[PDB]
């Protein structure tokens, strides 16, 4: 028997399904951009799903139903979650350096100004206004959910979540229809890189983000969730603010200062 | 700042709930009020074969390998201008 | 006349390795001169100065492919 | 604008997070969460280490501040002493579950 | 439980020293040998 | 470090033969490929 | 048994294990490439072809010796092996996630592979600059390749770091402050926040650089406002903090050995020690441009590139003094491990004082780019890195396996890397002076005689690389179980006995809080 | 050029790089005296039977390896940064030479005044002429004025390439889209040599840079020659 | 809905030395021999494809 308070997890699989279905997507990316086929992409897709939704089912497994998160895993896996948030600001930083590079010094083929000519920029005032609200709105609902969760509220938890995951969704189709109706690119020069690169990848963290909520909602539907032990729900709503505030930073950078 | 409201006697979740439907939900209610009212299709700008737009290095990996992913035939032209 | 050019003198609102900008800078100013002049009624003989820096700092390419663009019209610099 | 229907930690809490729960409402610290506080550490009054078997190693920080920690087996027995300071450690073992 | 010990707590056989001497020839010869094949690869190739 | 004798010793000879085919094991497959090398560059 | 022994491993030693293995295969691969390089260059004219299959050559040589040699072994070996046991901790905080870490390097490996076995291989160098690199001078698969090589690399480490930078700060005994944890694990720390903050700034930089190839962006092309310096910067903004991430572990183990070797309970300046690596954590982000001094950057930003890149000595130079003060009045035992440390030292000091020749960006326009800075950091690399990892192979192997070496062996292994690396190298300082160019497959005449003696030394590591496969059989056929080890008083990790049992510290160490 | 054998530098052909080699000197001395003192130390703490292993006080002699490498620091600086800002004062040159880096030859431009242009290739080994130095020798040489105050400026026209030559202290990288500057300035008539410094691909080792300094006088009638 | 936890608690903490990946039934089983069949095949179809992507096909 163990005399400290640590996890030691059993021999698992999915550590190795999840570097192979990398390699499957890495390979599967290439197949499809060179030799024009998503066989590949697609299994590493699909193996990339199964291996995450079996290994964070485990984790429920090995905490909720074995009770392995003694305060000091929890701690620990507060860490982790600070620390994987805090690379996710940095890989933005080099989204927001490439922007700031191109639009402060817009070179002769742009017409040497920004945005370049040619390009007709949404308004800031309009979308993207709404959608900076939306993501705010959110981030003031999880808020009211956390309370709700820790003052043992269940049915309020459920609606305050169930608040926070439609605006995620509604900002999401918000920013698709955006997208559509975008008289610019991707391929309009840096303007249209740099537009859809980041706001892209900001769109794909407010998918990653809502998932995650909506992952919390069900767990709360089961009753997972204790009024003080709730670290899952925690991560994400840490995470959802972080999603937020890069949005704020797209939205004064890209949408309105660069325009 | 401070805001211009008050509370903060103890932040609580009744006070996180008079939030989002006091301050929040009616801010995303107006803005949507003001987005879906300033929409209404913008006429498109005369074509011009500019250079630095409309780049094509290596075709895109679907469909004819020249239309964008959220390609909009009213407002995205192609290289050699709009569509039919 | 106020002439007898070497060479582009040191300008000083370009002092730096990057003389990118100094090339299209006078290209620019030489063909809206040689515009304002044409359109007015006057001689293009006044925007030399602008030609003849323009001629000795800009790549021949990069003169030829904007001289291309602004007679296709295609030229994204304001003239 | 209230109501109930969340567990607490008392009515769900399992496995080890239950154990080291109900420790800590006793005062105890059976898995080793604490940094426990020592005895003047002399022949008569020395540092007691629990343990479950018949030795534990222990890491002994001479005096505070310092850097360098001395570490080494507690065997069974009679007390042992630091090999840097002196100080006195007895073992203390078994049992914890009951 | 794992076996544990001197030559038991690694993925390859210590048991037969010439056995091991292949094994390792191998591992580390693939390693070794594999940019000359890549290199003779591709020069066959144009 | 103190150590206890050699379970199963390995002699000179047998040291010889480790050295030597180890040594192979690295020269050989890429001399061969070194050899055959303008038979490579030009076929 | 054996399937969920190493392929579904949770514990840190095994992992530690597969780490070790899989860092000496990539070694022999780095290896053979290097050799390939100095055949080409061992006399004038053209061997292989022309400068695209040797620099396809050149780049995969730099991305083996870097992303598969040094980070697998020093990080996830060493680290994985060492820290939980120096810290009396379990296990790492997350097991599991340590697993994948490892997993993801085989597939990055592949990828690496791939690309030079299809088209042409990416000729870039390990900078991958484009255009060069572009769609255009580089069509086809291998760059994408490579670039995806780099994004499985980049996962797992930066999941590497936050396991050891958790494992770190979270699993140490309640009494024991930060400051109390060997240098070692404070040199993994370390290194583990400068992954964690460059790496995602690399992996911004590839993806566009990925984007432009294949979704038509201009991140870096004119064309589209682009520019090709734009990525120098994001790239070189993770590449310089990646030399210290690559020497940070090397400096703990240095530190460890010497300490050990000196019969000494703890290294000189312990504080001092801690507050240089933080310092050179730190100063690391701020000098990148260094790489960029004929771009053609303005006069202050350089004044300023070459001033914050000089004060990196001034740490650099306590813990080189400190070394020496460890040694001093010290009962010196000569082993194999502390003869790889005594020459790290030297050797260390020669390329950093280059690499302070180099940061005068005056003197760089003529350096940069030639076979100066090809010296400046072999020393460091081959000598400094590659010394550090023999060096803690060798002294902690009994540790890791239960069998000892023979230490004659060692010691003759030592003395033909010595004369091979410096063979290898230091000529290369001359030609680097006269102008010979970085990259290329063949160079003027005049540039004959060193070229000639370099590829020479290169052949005498070959020999010691050679050797030391035999001298790790020799110690596995002998069995020679080890039996006491000294000075485990201030050397918790070899307590546990050799090799500590699977499961170690299931019952933690007691410490007392006084 | 370079010479077989050579240890150091290609003898100074313009003021800077005189100034580099100077410099050079000056920081190459506290390299050896370091690297020599750090051999010592060595030496000396691995040579006496005398022990001391206790523990030994830090904050005093730390202050000394703090101060004192500091100071060299400055002793290299000031030197190496008169030198940068020196290299950037401002001289007004008497001639603009533009060059556009390809794969893999350099082509020049000089239209201050007639539109002249060149490109540039190396002579292939087999057509080296008795005398003529391997993968150094073009087939135009960059004719130049020698004792006057030119301005290069450097681009490229497809990959990055890099624009050297040694002997005259100079290296500036060959961007596309960009227009790099630098100034050129020989002491001494002649020909002097420099290669690609910035890898471009196939023949990034053979496409070489030879300036020929010859007196105005001469420099003119090449110009008109050369229409 | 109805708290259920203590069932699965009861489950998965049931002595029966499955790790815990496999500890929830038959499916888990299903579901591990889908995932590493289709992870082990795509890896093999992936090397394939390397193969064919090596060669010229002019
Ligand atoms: C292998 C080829 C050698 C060729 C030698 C020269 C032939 C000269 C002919 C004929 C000689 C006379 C006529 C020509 C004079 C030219 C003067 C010149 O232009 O001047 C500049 C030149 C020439 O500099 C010289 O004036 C040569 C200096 C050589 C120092 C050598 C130390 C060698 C140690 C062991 C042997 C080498 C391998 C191990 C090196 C280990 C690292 C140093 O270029 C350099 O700067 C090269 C060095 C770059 C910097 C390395 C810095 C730290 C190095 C060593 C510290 C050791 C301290 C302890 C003391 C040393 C302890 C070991
Ligand atoms: C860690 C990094 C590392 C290491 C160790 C080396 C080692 C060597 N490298 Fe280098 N090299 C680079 C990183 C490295 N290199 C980089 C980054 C570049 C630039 C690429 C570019 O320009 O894009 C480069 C470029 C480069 C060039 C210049 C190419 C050119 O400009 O055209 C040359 C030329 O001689 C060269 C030679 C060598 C040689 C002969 C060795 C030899 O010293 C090697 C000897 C063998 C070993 C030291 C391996 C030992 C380690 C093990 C095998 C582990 C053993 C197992 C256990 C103990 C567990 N290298
Ligand atoms: C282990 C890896 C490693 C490490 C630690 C370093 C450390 C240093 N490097 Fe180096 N460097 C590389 C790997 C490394 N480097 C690589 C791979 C490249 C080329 C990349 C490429 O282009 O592919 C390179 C390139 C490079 C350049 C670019 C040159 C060019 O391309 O033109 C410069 C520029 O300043 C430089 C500087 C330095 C400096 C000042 C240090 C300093 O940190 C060194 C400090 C140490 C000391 C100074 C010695 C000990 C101190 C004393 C004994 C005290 C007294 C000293 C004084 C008073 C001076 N390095
Ligand atoms: C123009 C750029 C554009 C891009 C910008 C994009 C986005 C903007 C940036 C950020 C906004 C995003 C999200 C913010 C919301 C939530 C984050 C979660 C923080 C939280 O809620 O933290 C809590 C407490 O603070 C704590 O952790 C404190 C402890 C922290 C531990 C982790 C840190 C360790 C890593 C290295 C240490 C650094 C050392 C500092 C000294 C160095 C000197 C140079 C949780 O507790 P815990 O971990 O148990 O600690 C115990 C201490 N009480
Ligand atoms: C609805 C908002 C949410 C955005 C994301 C949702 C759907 C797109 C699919 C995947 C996106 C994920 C990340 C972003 C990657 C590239 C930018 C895409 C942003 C986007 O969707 O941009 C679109 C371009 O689509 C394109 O090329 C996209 C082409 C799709 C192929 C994806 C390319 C995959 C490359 C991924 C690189 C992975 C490397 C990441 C490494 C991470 C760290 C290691 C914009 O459309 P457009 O017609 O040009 O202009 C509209 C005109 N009416
Ligand atoms: C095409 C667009 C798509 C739309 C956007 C997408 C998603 C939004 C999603 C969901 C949110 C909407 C409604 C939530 C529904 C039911 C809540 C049920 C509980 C309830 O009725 O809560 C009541 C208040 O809610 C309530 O008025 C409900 C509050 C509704 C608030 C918004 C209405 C605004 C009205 C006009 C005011 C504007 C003026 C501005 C003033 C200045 C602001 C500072 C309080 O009651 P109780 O007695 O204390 O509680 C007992 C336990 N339930
Ligand atoms: C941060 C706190 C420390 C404070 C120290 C200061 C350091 C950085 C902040 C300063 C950034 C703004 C400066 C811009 C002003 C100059 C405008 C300009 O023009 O600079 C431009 C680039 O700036 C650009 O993108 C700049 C892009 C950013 C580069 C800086 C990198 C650091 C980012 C990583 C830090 C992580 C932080 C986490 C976030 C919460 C272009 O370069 P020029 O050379 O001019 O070329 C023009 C030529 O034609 C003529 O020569
Ligand atoms: C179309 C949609 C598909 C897109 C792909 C990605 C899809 C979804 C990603 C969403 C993440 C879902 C994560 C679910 C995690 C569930 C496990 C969990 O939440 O586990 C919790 C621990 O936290 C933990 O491990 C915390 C676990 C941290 C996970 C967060 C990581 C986010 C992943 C991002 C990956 C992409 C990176 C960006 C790309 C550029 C369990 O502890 P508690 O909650 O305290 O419970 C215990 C109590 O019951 C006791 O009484
Ligand atoms: C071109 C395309 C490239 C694609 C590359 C894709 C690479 C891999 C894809 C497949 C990986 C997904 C599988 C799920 C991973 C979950 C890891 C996780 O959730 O790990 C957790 C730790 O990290 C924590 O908390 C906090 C950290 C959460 C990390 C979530 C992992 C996301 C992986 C993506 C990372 C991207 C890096 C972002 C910066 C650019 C839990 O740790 P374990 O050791 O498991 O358990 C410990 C036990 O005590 C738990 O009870
Ligand atoms: C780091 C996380 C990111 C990992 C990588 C992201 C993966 C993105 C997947 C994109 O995949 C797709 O690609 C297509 C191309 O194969 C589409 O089909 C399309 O493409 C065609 C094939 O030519 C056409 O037949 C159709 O019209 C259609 O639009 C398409 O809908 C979409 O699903
Ligand atoms: C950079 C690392 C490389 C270091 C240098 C390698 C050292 C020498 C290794 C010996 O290698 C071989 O020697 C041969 C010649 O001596 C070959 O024989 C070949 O040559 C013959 C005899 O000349 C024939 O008998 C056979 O057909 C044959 O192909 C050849 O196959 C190869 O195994
Ligand atoms: C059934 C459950 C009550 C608690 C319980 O499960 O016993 C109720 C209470 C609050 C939840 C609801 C919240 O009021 C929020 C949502 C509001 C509705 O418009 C749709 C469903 C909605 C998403 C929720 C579904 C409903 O079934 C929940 C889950
Ligand atoms: C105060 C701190 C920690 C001391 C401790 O708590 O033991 C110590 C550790 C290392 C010391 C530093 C290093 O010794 C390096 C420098 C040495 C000079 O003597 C003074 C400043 C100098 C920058 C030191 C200042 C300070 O005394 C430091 C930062
Ligand atoms: Cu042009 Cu190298
Ligand atoms: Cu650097
Ligand atoms: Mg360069
Ligand atoms: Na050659
Ligand atoms: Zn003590």
């Amino acid at each position: 028997h163990q005399t400290h308070a640590y996890h030691m997890v059993n021999p698992s699989p999915w550590p190795l399904t999840g570097a192979l279905s990398a390699l499957l997507m890495t390979s599967g990316l290439t197949m499809w951009f060179h030799f024009n086929s998503m066989t590949l992409l697609m299994i590493g897709l699909t193996t990339n799903m199964l291996t995450m939704y079996q290994w964070w089912r485990d984790v429920i497994r090995e905490s909720t139903f074995q009770g392995h998160h003694t305060p000091a895993v929890q701690k620990g896996l507060r860490y982790g979650m600070i620390l994987f948030i805090i690379s996710e600001v940095l890989f933005f930083t080099g989204f927001f350096w490439a922007f700031y590079h191109s639009s402060l010094a817009p070179t002769p083929e742009l017409g040497g100004c920004w945005p370049p000519t040619g390009i007709h920029p949404l308004n800031p005032l309009e979308v993207p206004l709404l959608n900076t609200s939306v993501l705010l709105a959110s981030g003031v609902s999880i808020t009211w959910a956390h309370h709700s969760l820790m003052e043992g509220d269940r049915k309020h938890m459920l609606q305050a979540l169930f608040i926070t995951i439609t605006l995620g969704v509604y900002f999401t189709l918000l920013q698709a229809s955006e997208y559509y109706e975008a008289p610019f690119t991707i391929s309009d020069g840096v303007y249209g890189s740099t537009f859809f690169v980041a706001t892209g990848f900001h769109g794909l963290h407010v998918i990653i983000g809502s998932t995650f909520l909506i992952v919390c909602f069900f767990r709360q539907l089961k009753f997972h969730f204790t009024s003080n032990h709730h670290f899952g729900f925690e991560a994400a709503a840490w995470y959802w603010h972080f999603v937020d505030v890069v949005w704020l930073f797209l939205y004064v950078s890209i949408y309105w200062w660069g325009s | 700042a401070s805001a211009a409201k008050g509370d903060h006697g103890g932040t609580g979740a009744r006070t996180w709930r008079f939030l989002t439907f006091g301050l929040a939900l009616p801010s995303v209610a107006l803005c949507t009020l003001n987005s879906w009212l300033h929409s209404g299709h913008r006429e498109r700008p005369a074509f011009i074969p500019y250079h630095h737009l409309r780049i094509r290095t290596k075709p895109f990996s679907w469909g004819d390998g020249n239309h964008t992913f959220f390609h909009n035939p009213r407002v995205n032209p192609l290289p050699t201008g709009y569509e039919k | 006349k106020i002439k007898n050019y070497q060479t582009a003198p040191f300008d000083s609102r370009f002092p730096n390795q990057n003389q990118t900008r100094n090339c299209w800078q006078n290209y620019l100013d030489f063909h809206r001169c040689e515009k304002a002049m044409t359109a007015k009624g006057g001689d293009v003989s006044v925007c030399e100065w602008y030609r003849r820096v323009y001629k000795s700092l800009c790549p021949i390419s990069w003169v030829s492919t904007w001289d291309d663009r602004r007679a296709e019209g295609t030229f994204p610099g304001k003239i | 604008a209230s109501g109930g229907g969340v567990p607490t930690d008392e009515e769900q809490a399992t496995g080890l997070e239950r154990e080291v729960m109900l420790a800590a409402r006793k005062g105890q610290d059976p898995y080793n969460i604490l940094a426990p506080k020592a005895t003047s550490g002399t022949k008569e009054d020395p540092n007691l280490v629990p343990s479950i078997t018949n030795k534990r190693i222990v890491g002994c920080i001479c005096e505070e501040d310092n850097s360098t920690v001395i570490w080494f087996w507690l065997h069974k027995g009679e007390a042992q002493r630091c090999p840097s300071c002196g100080t006195h450690y007895k073992l203390v073992p078994h049992q914890l579950a009951h | 439980h794992y076996e544990e010990g001197p030559g038991k707590n690694i993925p390859f056989s210590v048991e037969n020293k010439w056995r091991l001497l292949a094994m390792m020839t191998l591992f580390f010869g693939s390693g070794f040998a594999a940019p000359f094949f890549i290199v003779r690869h591709q020069l066959l190739k144009k | 470090i103190t150590a206890k004798p050699a379970k199963t010793p390995t002699s000179p000879k047998e040291q010889a033969i480790g050295l030597s085919v180890t040594f192979l094991s690295f020269l050989l497959p890429a001399g061969w490929v070194l050899y055959h090398l303008d038979n490579y560059k030009k076929s | 048994m054996f399937i969920n022994r190493w392929l579904f491993s949770t514990n840190h030693k095994d992992i530690g294990t597969l780490y070790l293995l899989f860092g000496a295969w990539a070694g022999m691969v780095g290896t053979a490439l290097s050799l390939l390089i100095r055949a080409e260059l061992g006399q004038p004219g053209t061997l292989l072809g022309d400068d695209q299959i040797y620099n396809v050559v050149v780049t995969a040589h730099a991305f083996v010796m870097i992303f598969f040699m040094v980070m697998p072994i020093m990080i996830g070996g060493f680290g994985n092996w060492l820290v939980p046991l120096m810290i009396g901790a379990p296990d790492m905080a997350f097991p599991r996630m340590n697993n994948m870490s490892f997993w993801l390097l085989p597939p990055s490996f592949l990828l690496l592979l791939a690309s030079s076995m299809v088209e042409a291989g990416a000729g870039t160098g390990w900078t991958v600059y484009p255009p060069l690199a572009g769609n255009l001078a580089h069509a086809g698969a291998s760059v994408d390749l490579t670039i995806f090589s780099l994004h499985l690399a980049g996962v797992s480490s930066i999941l590497g770091a936050i396991n050891f930078i958790t494992t770190i700060i979270n699993m140490k005994p309640p009494a024991m402050s930060q400051y109390q944890t060997p240098l070692f694990v404070w040199s993994v720390m370390i290194t583990a926040v400068l992954l964690l903050l460059s790496l995602p700034v690399l992996a911004a930089g590839i993806t566009m650089l990925l984007t432009d190839r294949n979704l038509n962006t201009t991140f870096f092309d004119p064309a589209g406002g682009g520019d090709p310096i734009l990525y120098q910067h994001l790239f070189w903004f993770f590449g310089h903090p990646e030399v210290y991430i690559l020497i940070l572990p090397g400096f703990g183990m240095i530190s460890h050995i010497v300490t050990y070797y000196s019969g000494k309970k703890e290294p000189f300046g312990y504080m001092g020690m801690v507050w240089a690596m933080m310092s050179i954590g730190f100063l690391g982000f701020i000098v990148w441009a260094h790489h960029m001094f004929t771009v053609g950057m303005d006069v202050d930003t350089r004044a300023y590139f070459t001033s914050a890149t000089m004060i990196i000595a001034i740490p650099t130079g306590v813990k080189v003094f400190s070394w020496l003060a460890t040694l001093h009045g010290g009962n010196i035992k000569w082993s194999p491990a502390m003869m790889w440390a005594l020459g790290f030292i030297f050797l260390f000091t020669v390329g950093g004082l280059t690499g302070i020749v180099l940061a005068n960006s005056s003197l760089d326009i003529v350096l940069h780019d030639t076979y100066y800075v090809v010296a400046h950091f072999h020393y460091v690399l081959s000598m400094g890195a590659v010394f550090a990892i023999m060096g803690g192979f060798v002294h902690w192997f009994p540790l890791f396996s239960g069998y000892t070496l023979n230490d004659t062996w060692a010691k003759i292994h030592f003395a033909i890397m010595f004369v091979g690396v410096n063979m290898t190298f230091f000529p290369q300082h001359f030609l680097g002076l006269s102008g010979m160019p970085r990259r290329y497959s063949d160079y003027p005449d005049a540039y004959t005689m060193w070229n000639t003696i370099s590829s020479m030394g290169s052949f005498i590591s070959l020999t010691a690389v050679m050797l030391m496969v035999f001298i790790i059989w020799e110690a596995f056929a002998s069995k020679r179980e080890v039996l006491t080890v000294d000075l485990t008083t201030t050397n918790l990790e070899w307590l546990n006995g050799c090799p500590p049992p699977y499961h170690t510290f299931e019952e933690p160490t007691y410490v007392n809080l006084k | 050029m370079a010479y077989p054998m050579q240890l150091g530098f290609q003898d100074a052909t313009s003021p800077i790089m005189e100034e580099l080699l100077h410099f050079h000197d000056h920081t190459l001395m506290i390299v050896f005296l370091i690297s020599s003192l750090v051999l010592y130390i060595i030496s000396l703490m691995l040579t006496t039977k005398l022990t001391h292993t206790s523990t030994m006080d830090a904050q005093e002699v730390e202050t000394i390896w703090t101060i004192l490498p500091a100071i060299i620091l400055i002793l290299i600086a000031l030197p190496s940064l008169r030198i940068l800002y020196m290299m950037d004062e401002i001289n007004n040159p008497s001639l603009t030479v533009k060059t556009m880096g390809h794969q893999w030859y350099w082509s020049y431009e000089y239209t201050d005044y007639e539109d002249l242009s060149f490109d540039s290739y190396m002579i292939p080994t087999s057509e080296l002429k008795p005398g003529e130095l391997r993968l150094l020798e073009v087939d135009n040489r960059v004719v130049l004025p020698m004792e006057m105050t030119i301005r290069m400026l450097v681009s490229s026209e497809d990959v990055l390439h890099s624009w050297a030559v040694p002997s005259l202290g100079l290296k500036t990288d060959a961007i596309p889209g960009r227009l790099n500057q630098t100034t050129l300035m020989s002491s001494r008539p002649g020909l002097y040599y420099g290669q690609c410094s910035e890898i471009c691909g196939s023949n990034h080792s053979f496409m070489p840079i030879v300036l020929e300094l010859v007196p105005l006088k001469y420099f003119e009638k090449w110009s008109a020659s050369m229409l | 809905f109805e708290n259920r936890v203590a069932e699965k608690q009861k489950l998965f903490q049931e002595d029966n030395g499955l790790p815990v990946h496999l500890k929830g039934g038959a499916t888990d089983n299903i579901l591990y021999r889908v995932t590493m069949t289709l992870c082990l095949g795509g890896t093999l179809y992936s090397l394939y494809c390397l193969g064919w992507a090596s060669f010229p096909h002019k």
